[PDB]
DNA sequence: GGCCGCTCAATTGGTCGTAGACAGCTCTAGCACCGCTTAAACGCACGTACGCGCTGTCCCCCGCGTTTTAACCGCCAAGGGGATTACTCCCTAGTCTCCAGGCACGTGTCAGATATATACATCCTGTGCATGTAC
DNA sequence: GTACATGCACAGGATGTATATATCTGACACGTGCCTGGAGACTAGGGAGTAATCCCCTTGGCGGTTAAAACGCGGGGGACAGCGCGTACGTGCGTTTAAGCGGTGCTAGAGCTGTCTACGACCAATTGAGCGGCC
């Protein structure tokens, strides 16, 4: 089945790993933020 | 006629059984006319809030059914959430994704 | 003595969701008294709830309140 | 007999705020036990306000101050300005 | 593909896997029935609604989650990426629950 | 004009009591008349929750007994039992 | 038909039962206060005051003070097991701290 | 103005000294300074508003202990 | 010697009680602090003792913890690297 | 150079005054607490029915005992950075003070906001059924 | 490729509502007097600064044993029916607590007398090192 998707997005994320191109986290847009997180990045920018 | 305290005020939460909530929750002997108009707004901002990120979050993993997973994920990722619900826990939530630095190989 | 019944693989996952890279031996036995010594806790809570409600049976409830009192709240079960 | 809950308002709310979306019975249990939370919580804090004016009323100042203790940083803000705008439609309509 | 693998390299794939997914770590009918024995030394013949049983799960997994990812942490200050139970005694103590 | 209402006459009366020669600084009174004051507001407050998640309206000594089984540690929530159940045994006579 | 007896004197208590039924009552702890409550009630709080000034004296009196400062109540409730779960966040004005060195500090 | 900097090297020394450590590394002081303003900054920020909320211009010793409450790290002697 | 009249003043001042921070730079800290929360507060002489035992009580009680930290690390000397981790397993941030 | 007897410059001792701070009154007055009503609604006792939880019989994938092995801990050795400690010099924190002003408290008085009695109607919870999402 | 879980359609009872009624709480403007903010003068305790030096932490290197990862084996966890012990309800009931209005006990404030510790200072004794006498 169409499985081979997440299969592929565990390998994409162990090359990923394997590189060691990666967040502090280790994991891999304004338009979808809230009008109280607008504001918070708003004052980050500030 | 009648209309609703919930619709006059144009909230879909139920100022009437907020009112009822107050008044016999025993928080007072008198409840103000103004504070379940105040306080179903408040709840309703925030059941707003978190549904919006939780959903956000849905789509971003392509579901359209919200699960208590999509929940976690929106409650941990914006501190001001994750400062307000602070200690409790998600019944089948899990834990944010997160492989701690050094651990994560050279 | 069932507390033997959690599992070495069982503590292994339930660390491994916490992030630890590595294991040491001693926990898969040590962590069964944290873990006693926490459900020692709510259980003598939410029983003295359900005792209080003089049912019988230790329901959704009484182990939520539990929680709740012991300043960890759990949501999704009951309220 | 009843089990008197917030179910079909988290409902209505999120098909306000995503109309595709749909929501399972255990996130309904979870916003159910998160709206009755932060009520709890709330009241309670309104409560003990009241207390150390030596008031009676719950006011809707009660629940403002009891509103910008319990929630953080700018979320209080946005809050506080969701119900000072509600207040002002509710006595705005009489 | 390979044989005999390199250390270190499944834990990681591990920590991804058992993060990404919610179930439950702890096999139900142990913990249905261990909870039993914490429940005879306080009162005999208690009968569990099939929830709770559940609930005590998940809050538990959650506090030994919850502990862990504490725990793990002072192994790494500590440097160390291996966890001990000198970090565990410690990270109890730090969050004043117990000692 | 306003009134004080603290315990200190009470907890006065107490350590007269137990070590009949002792004193009680003013800050050391200010501490217990916190302690009484914070102990109260902890039972009565969860003889409250314990009213509402069984829905009685009233609470009674039985939900008292169970504030206490619950918010106290060990041996005091055994010698609170034993000292309540005592008072309202000759309360009750 | 009149002359009264104080509810503290008919439960055999210290602490005052009038004070405590009026505080349950006005305190909206419940719509309704049974009238074993504040009895039952008032004798928990004498209890845990008899104890928590029982170890302070204690403390005083070990520490040769005929007198009760804030500094001989911290030592009685850190030196208890018991107490120090039951005031486990509370601070102590003008208390101190328990005096205590962890080992791998002591020298030589 | 610069009053964060007003809590002396050997304030926080001795603040140290009676929770017990030996040896404070020199980072610690500019550090400390920042963790007390952060957690004056909390206990402030809620009596302010329980002062607010009394329509009142003068904290009283009740406003922070209530704060102080609120923040489940509750202090006994200064009223209630 | 050293580190011996560092250790005889731990001795010091746990059997000592005292405020340990300098009145005047608290009331300034407190009061500047405030500002930005409102202007023109009046501040009671006794809230601002209240809030000074409060922070020294915190802040030893951290100290605690902290040295916890740096022992469990087999470090004698405290350092920031260790406040970072107990107020983070504190939970406070 | 070595012994001892007066001088006058030397500590160590005992009785007075006071101030902090309870302590025990010691009123004394004002206000909560107790008593004895009458009333009414909560909680109790006690049936009855139904969910619901024990205690029961099938079964695969997970738990686990054994095996190598390699990477991490713990140990040690060396060394220079950095915290202590020991003074030194200065200043700003502590204090007590007085003004002098701001405002927290209290009291008299009002009106408007809220409890609550009750009659309608519309909202939303239990059921049932349709159909598409997650797996 | 499938069907269990959500999502919509419907009835109906309970609770939200509009209105009238009565009232007490909270808001307002008045004064009393409390006490906090400012700003000052002086001492001296604590602070900033420095130089000197010790030892601690950091690092790099090593060997040992410990956990990981792989493997085959097999046991017990996960998932389906039967009994009955409870848990939720409905009713009828009476005991319990509220409300209300008195009378007295007691508790708080204020003030006082009183110790009584505890801390300096003065009053009055004495002890000794400082020295000359003598041979």
């Amino acid at each position: 089945g169409l499985g081979g998707q997440e299969e592929e997005e565990e390998q994409r994320w162990l090359d990923a790993l394997e590189k060691g191109e990666l967040d502090d986290n280790g994991d891999l847009n304004e338009r979808l933020l809230t009008a109280r997180q607008r504001a918070l990045l708003q004052k980050a920018r500030s | 006629k009648a209309k609703t305290r919930s619709s006059r005020a144009g909230l879909q939460f139920p100022v009437g059984r907020v009112h009822r909530l107050l008044r016999k929750g025993n928080y007072s002997e008198r409840v103000g006319a103004g504070a379940p108009v105040y306080l179903a707004a408040v709840l309703e901002y925030l059941t707003a809030e978190i549904l919006e990120l939780a959903g956000n979050a849905a789509r971003d993993n392509k579901k359209t059914r919200i699960i208590p997973r999509h929940l976690q994920l929106a409650i941990r990722n914006d501190e001001e959430l994750n400062k307000l619900l602070g200690r409790v826990t998600i019944a089948q939530g899990g834990v944010l994704p997160n492989i701690q630095a050094v651990l994560l190989p050279k | 003595d069932n507390i033997q019944g959690i599992t070495k693989p069982a503590i292994r996952r339930l660390a491994r969701r916490g992030g630890v890279k590595r294991i040491s031996g001693l926990i898969y036995e040590e962590t069964r008294g944290v873990l006693k010594v926490f459900l020692e806790n709510v259980i003598r809570d939410a029983v003295t709830y359900t005792e209080h409600a003089k049912r019988k049976t230790v329901t959704a409830m009484d182990v939520v309140y539990a929680l709740k009192r012991q300043g960890r709240t759990l949501y999704g079960f009951g309220g | 007999s009843r089990k008197e809950s917030y179910s079909i308002y988290v409902y209505k709310v999120l098909k306000q705020v995503h109309p595709d979306t749909g929501i399972s019975s255990k996130a309904m249990g979870i916003m159910n036990s998160f709206v009755n939370d932060i009520f709890e919580r709330i009241a309670g804090e309104a409560s003990r306000l009241a207390h150390y004016n030596k008031r009676s009323t719950i006011t809707s100042r009660e629940i403002q101050t009891a509103v910008r203790l319990l929630l953080p940083g700018e979320l209080a803000k946005h809050a506080v300005s969701e119900g000072t705008k509600a207040v002002t439609k509710y006595t705005s309509s009489k | 593909k390979p044989h005999r693998y390199r250390p270190g390299t499944v834990a990681l794939r591990e920590i991804r896997r058992y993060q990404k997914s919610t179930e439950l770590l702890i096999r139900k009918l142990p913990f249905q029935r261990l909870v039993r024995e914490i429940a005879q030394d306080f009162k005999t013949d208690l009968r569990f609604q099939s929830s709770a049983v559940m609930a005590l799960q998940e809050a538990c997994e959650a506090y030994l989650v919850g502990l862990f990812e504490d725990t793990n942490l002072c192994a790494i200050h500590a440097k160390r990426v291996t966890i001990m139970p000198k970090d565990i005694q410690l990270a109890r103590r730090i969050r004043g629950e117990r000692a």
